[PDB]
């Protein structure tokens, strides 16, 4: 779709470029982050109870 | 329930004494590591490929 | 690599994401939007930036 | 009390009349162990008991009532399962799902290293035992000269 | 004048290993199983580098020092999970007991993971680094030996049959501590339950 | 064959009756093994 968008036709330097490869790298799951994150804040929320 | 100031004083203080005994940081610390740890690989992976 | 790496480095790595979830809790602090440890988590951790 | 001396009747499974049963189950809960699995179906013993030919006619009512003979003689463990559900019938009965007791675990590991046995004396030998303990020995030595 | 059988030496030996216990859970670890095992493979990837000069009972103690380890370490986190999936952590956790199982739990935890990931690491990459064909001369190795052993049991079987039951003893520790690329390494499956147990 | 089928006597010693008397008898038998005696005297077990 990005490379669709036709603000490759338009706009010329570099700087967009990055921004697309950036983007185009694959992230975090959310499983990868929902362990961590679930025992934090479990921990932390027993912490504050 | 409604129950006389003494009462709550003395169930708090079971209470407290109670839940005081559950966890302890070093353990919080532990877990968090060990779970870290494994999160750390994973990331490793994905830097990787 | 795997091959050079060594129990040190394994402690320096730990000590890294340590301070990284310390860096987590912060920002929690900081942003009182209210918005989940999973949120910036997936944030701090997020390599690609 | 010194334990030296009592009735272990962890082991009555091996002379029970139904000792095929029973030893062919726990063994099966030990393989299961070495898998790495957990809450063990009573009704996937039924399957596999009957997939070994010796029990294709297998009751499950009397497997049922060999599992709390196991259980009650320390052998086996089980707890009701809370939440799977998909046919109200699940939802009535309570099935329990099962796990062997240490107790079965290390028994059947020494068990095991019998069954590798012809009879006499089969046990093996890796000769390499003394100068290995002597390897240790002189690390040892090495530690009182720093 | 009377004797005992070796059923009965091994019955009593197991049965005084019983004795030891208090009732739940009350084994005990020796951390350094993986600091040792990698030693063991260490010492394997140091014969590969040696190119074949060396002689057969060398290999033969590395591969039975690094298969014992392995052996020992499955024994121990059969255990271990054993314990940490027992239905007494699930749901009989509402008593003082999840409190002693999370005693227990956290030094089982503490002491055999934080060795066993500390190892893990250089562990498999040593065991992707130990290639079926590099390990096949080790095992042409391992056969000199295995010969050198004119064993009466059952290894009367072949050489190549022996070749083929050490390679699918490395697939083995392969699997257990790498993986594969098919499925997760099934340590990282013991490290997921672990994770899971923690979060609950 | 895969022995489950047939159910151990060596069990009969450890669930007898007398199941205490057995106990220490091989008990002590295996505590001379560990003391690598031989041929011991019924007497002596006695």
């Amino acid at each position: 779709i990005q490379l669709r968008s036709p603000k490759l036709s338009k706009d010329f330097k570099p700087t967009v470029i990055y921004e697309i490869l950036e983007s185009a790298l694959p992230p975090l799951t959310d499983d990868e982050l929902r362990h961590l994150s679930d025992t934090i804040e479990s921990m932390d929320q027993t912490q504050q109870q | 329930q409604r129950v006389s100031p003494y009462f709550v004083f003395t169930s708090l203080e079971k209470e407290l004494e109670d839940q005081k005994g559950w966890l302890d940081e070093q353990d919080r610390q532990l877990y968090e590591d060990i779970i870290v740890n494994t999160v750390g690989v994973i990331l490793r992976n994905r830097i990787k490929r | 690599n795997s091959k050079f790496l060594n129990e040190d480095d394994l402690n320096r790595i730990t000590k890294h994401f340590q301070s990284r979830i310390g860096k987590a809790k912060e920002l929690i602090q900081l942003r009182n939007e209210g918005s989940t440890l999973h949120q910036v988590l997936k944030e701090v951790l997020d390599y690609r930036k | 009390m010194d334990s030296t001396m009592k009735k272990i009747i962890e082991a009555s499974y091996l002379t029970a009349d139904s000792a095929a049963h029973y030893r062919t189950i726990l063994r099966y809960f030990y393989h299961q162990h070495e898998r790495m699995r957990d809450f063990i179906a009573p009704e996937e013993l039924l399957e596999h008991m009957r997939s070994i030919p010796a029990f294709a006619d297998f009751q499950e009512d009397q497997l049922h009532q060999q599992l709390a003979q196991l259980v009650k003689w320390n052998n086996l463990i089980a707890r009701q399962d809370m939440t799977n559900a998909k046919t109200i019938e699940e939802y009535k009965k309570k099935r329990f799902r099962y796990q062997c007791t240490p107790y079965t675990v290390e028994i059947e590991r020494m068990i095991v290293q019998l069954e590798k046995l012809g009879d006499t004396f089969q046990g093996s030998l890796e000769r390499s035992q003394f100068d290995r303990l002597f390897q240790a020995i002189t690390s040892l030595q090495n530690e009182l000269e720093n | 004048r009377y004797q005992c059988t070796p059923y009965t030496v091994e019955i009593e030996r197991m049965i005084v290993q019983l004795e030891k216990l208090g009732d739940t859970f009350q084994g005990s670890l020796e951390r350094s199983q993986f600091d040792r095992l990698f030693q063991a493979i260490t010492s394997l990837q140091n014969e590969l580098e040696n190119d074949l000069n060396k002689s057969a009972e060398e290999y033969m103690r590395i591969w039975e020092d690094v298969f014992r380890y392995f052996q020992t370490i499955r024994t121990s986190t059969a255990d271990y999970i054993a314990y940490i999936n027992s239905e007494q952590t699930d749901q009989r956790m509402q008593t003082e007991a999840f409190l002693v199982y999370k005693n227990q739990f956290t030094t089982y935890l503490r002491d055999f993971i934080v060795s066993l990931q500390k190892t893990s690491l250089q562990i498999q990459h040593s065991l992707s680094e130990l290639t079926l064909e590099r390990l096949q001369h080790f095992f042409q190795k391992l056969i000199e030996h295995r010969g050198a052993i004119p064993r009466l049991e059952d290894v009367s079987s072949s050489t190549n049959d022996w070749l083929t039951e050490y390679e699918e003893y490395w697939f083995s520790l392969r699997q257990w501590f790498l993986g594969s690329a098919v499925q997760q390494s099934e340590l990282d499956i013991l490290q997921w339950q672990t994770n899971e147990m923690i979060r609950r």
